[PDB]
């Protein structure tokens, strides 16, 4: 029921088999005297069908944009002319006769706009399907007539439960391209044409492994989506390819403005991924370095890693941030408040208020290589935690939660510090 | 007399309706000796075309709008062809005849005041179709009923669904 | 890292292919209790669009010309339709669901250097189709992978069948 997703476009399919209340949709009964067989086709004479339309945004989410949508999440060609045709054929019984009727039916795909938290907007598209019939004893024409008052507007579903989501790519957020492959490093420039708006960079990656992935300064706070199916078909060895693919699918990140984090995901040669920086609204020049992590921060692969700068010598803090979904993690990198005598102490206790969730305790030396995660305490149970460590003060720390038992769409981590 | 508040109600009764004197308009075909007959059709704009049976206060128009709010919308969906067949194998003794016959939707919307119906005006919109086998040696006299449907009826059930027309 | 002599060589691998994300575009039927469905399809100049995957070094000409020297010419080919269907009967217990797959021709252009493939373009040119059962009661959840094939993949056994491209 959470349903934590990192918000933005998102097609489903909601099933197929649809059909329209009172027999709107119903091609025609037939019925069949016993040992006879009869059939009923679609043949395609004629190509024309039509799809059915509703949307709570004709301005952002019209007809053909939602159809755009499902070319670039399911790559659906055609809309409203099908080729491909149907027909039903029974044979009855020779004690009885059997009648089979016959209904059109639909595909109901679902577009939204989940933006943080609750869908702000969404469209359903009944894309025209290829057939609903119902075999029935042929009813005796004697029965008697109940006068009955027909239904409210709306559809049935006669098709199996189904609900696939795919993620779509936002046609209003550019694409800007990383036409070499990354190796171990590489910093990218943000352009000028981005303008400060939300963008995405396309690019991949030479040999498959983990990567930190941060902006300048681990501000803005990015995400990371793998493209489904990517890396099969074209590919230029040390280059990509551009595979033709706005479908995709959310490894990390926040969505959260003015957050510091920086990625740290796996990567894998044979894919191809979008970065998804949003607003800069600084006017300042940024940058996105791509390093490729040999060293300890692997522990923390396929999280976001928070950032918490700002302790006060002691006192309560919080920082809620989007959960990650059961099994997912998010991480948090902080260092305590007070000078780093190496024998004076700071009390911390970790709670979180509304999942569970097993916390992962390092102490982070840094070299010119890359950071040293010393394992300080696993297994850790945070949802209200009583207990407390004693910390060193100016030493920092990395906080890995998985989550274990998902309650809420924000993960709200305590850092509560007495001395 | 029926049991419904003074008003203009709109009316589906079922598919399969099937119309006076209009058995073997299209013709039937004879088949023998455990041989297979296949009749079947199509749905240009002739079997497309819909029947209205109008009163003063119920217009063509009226009607048409009236239960294509409702109801499956028929000028549209008529326009895309549809088919339908039916097919009959003999026994090998004697030999058979089967005719084709175009069943019909009946809607008709009512007048209804004092829980009593004081108009009815009725469309017939075609849906499918239907045939009637029955096997013959020659000489042997048939039913007259079978080829000869003297009355409007529905070949399944009825039914009488049913909405207020509003204000 | 392929055993053969560098340079470019042109590749078929099977018929059968189906891609990423498109099973159900085309739609599917539903069909209850011992009837039987039949879905099936053409080709006009729709299913007939063939699709590239193009390198730098291999334009989608390059690509076309090269494939259609040695293998099936499909350009001359598609423009003659040609059909095929599928018909599934359901049990009689419960009902079942069918929907319909284009399969494709995988060809494929290789750059060769040291015993390995530097480079790769593709092209998916349609063969046929293919259709999926599967039998439900409803609220029965089904495996989210029998309506969503996530990497493109043969559904036949794949080939590598190859001609060097001359010089």
């Amino acid at each position: 029921r959470v349903l934590p997703y990192s918000n933005g476009l998102y097609v489903i399919n909601k099933g197929d088999g649809y059909i329209r209340t009172n027999d709107k949709d119903l091609i025609g009964t037939l019925l069949i005297e016993a040992g006879s067989s009869g059939s009923i086709i679609q043949p395609r004479l004629r190509n024309t069908t039509r799809p059915l339309f509703t949307t709570s945004n004709d301005a952002k989410f019209s007809q053909q944009y939602t159809e755009e949508r499902l070319k670039d999440a399911f790559n659906v060609q055609l809309f409203n002319t099908s080729t491909s045709l149907f027909k039903f054929v029974e044979e009855a019984p020779s004690n009885k006769n059997i009648c089979i009727k016959a209904y059109n039916t639909y595909e109901k795909y679902e577009l939204i706009d989940y933006q943080n938290g609750s869908i702000v907007n969404k469209a359903e598209y009944y894309l025209p399907s290829l057939g609903y019939c119902e075999v029935t004893n042929a009813p005796s024409p004697e029965s008697e007539v109940v006068k009955t008052q027909v239904a409210e507007d709306g559809f049935i579903q006669n098709g199996p439960e189904e609900e696939i989501v795919v993620g779509v790519i936002d046609p209003s957020e550019n694409i800007q391209e990383i036409n070499t492959a990354i190796s171990d490093n590489y910093t990218y420039n943000i352009p000028g044409i981005v303008n400060n708006n939300p963008f995405y960079i396309l690019f991949t990656v030479n040999t498959t492994g983990i990567y930190k992935i941060n902006a300048q300064n681990n501000l803005p706070s990015l995400k990371i989506y793998e493209a489904i199916g990517s890396g099969n078909r074209n590919f230029q060895s040390g280059n990509l390819c551009d595979d033709d693919i706005k479908a995709i699918n959310y490894i990390t990140g926040f969505d959260s403005p003015n957050a510091k984090s920086y990625l740290v995901v796996l990567l894998n040669k044979d894919k191809n991924y979008y970065i998804r920086v949003p607003q800069t609204s600084s006017n300042i020049e940024n940058q996105i370095k791509f390093k490729r992590e040999e060293g300890d921060l692997r522990n923390l692969m396929n999280s976001s890693v928070n950032i918490i700068d700002n302790l006060n010598s002691t006192g309560a803090h919080y920082y809620t941030r989007q959960s990650p979904d059961v099994h997912d993690y998010i991480s948090y990198e902080f260092t305590i408040p007070g000078n780093f005598n190496n024998k004076d102490t700071s009390n911390i206790r970790l709670y979180t208020s509304y999942n569970q969730g097993i916390g992962t305790l390092f102490r982070v030396t840094e070299t010119i290589d890359g950071y040293n995660l010393i394992n300080i305490q696993q297994n850790l149970n945070l949802l209200n935690s009583t207990k407390s460590i004693r910390l060193l003060n100016g030493a920092i720390y990395i906080l890995k939660v998985e989550v274990t038992e998902l309650n809420n769409y924000n993960i709200k981590l305590h850092i509560d510090i007495t001395n | 007399t029926i049991d419904l508040a003074d008003g203009n109600y709109v009316v589906s009764r079922g598919d399969g309706w099937i119309l006076s004197r209009q058995n073997q308009i299209l013709g039937g075909s004879v088949i023998s000796n455990g041989s297979t007959g296949i009749v079947g059709d199509l749905r240009v704009n002739d079997n497309a075309i819909p029947y209205y049976y109008p009163t003063p206060s119920f217009n063509e128009e009226y009607i048409k709008n009236n239960i294509q709010t409702v109801f499956a919308n028929f000028t549209e969906a008529n326009q895309i062809p549809i088919g339908f067949e039916f097919s009959k194998t003999a026994p090998s003794n004697k030999n058979l005849y089967m005719y084709l016959q175009y069943t019909y939707i009946r809607y008709e919307i009512i007048k209804v005041l004092q829980h009593e119906i004081i108009e009815r005006a009725v469309l017939y919109v075609p849906s499918l179709g239907y045939v009637k086998s029955i096997e013959f040696n020659p000489g042997e006299k048939i039913n007259k009923d079978f080829y000869f449907l003297t009355n409007d009826k529905c070949i399944l059930n009825e039914q009488f669904l049913y909405k207020k027309i509003l204000e």
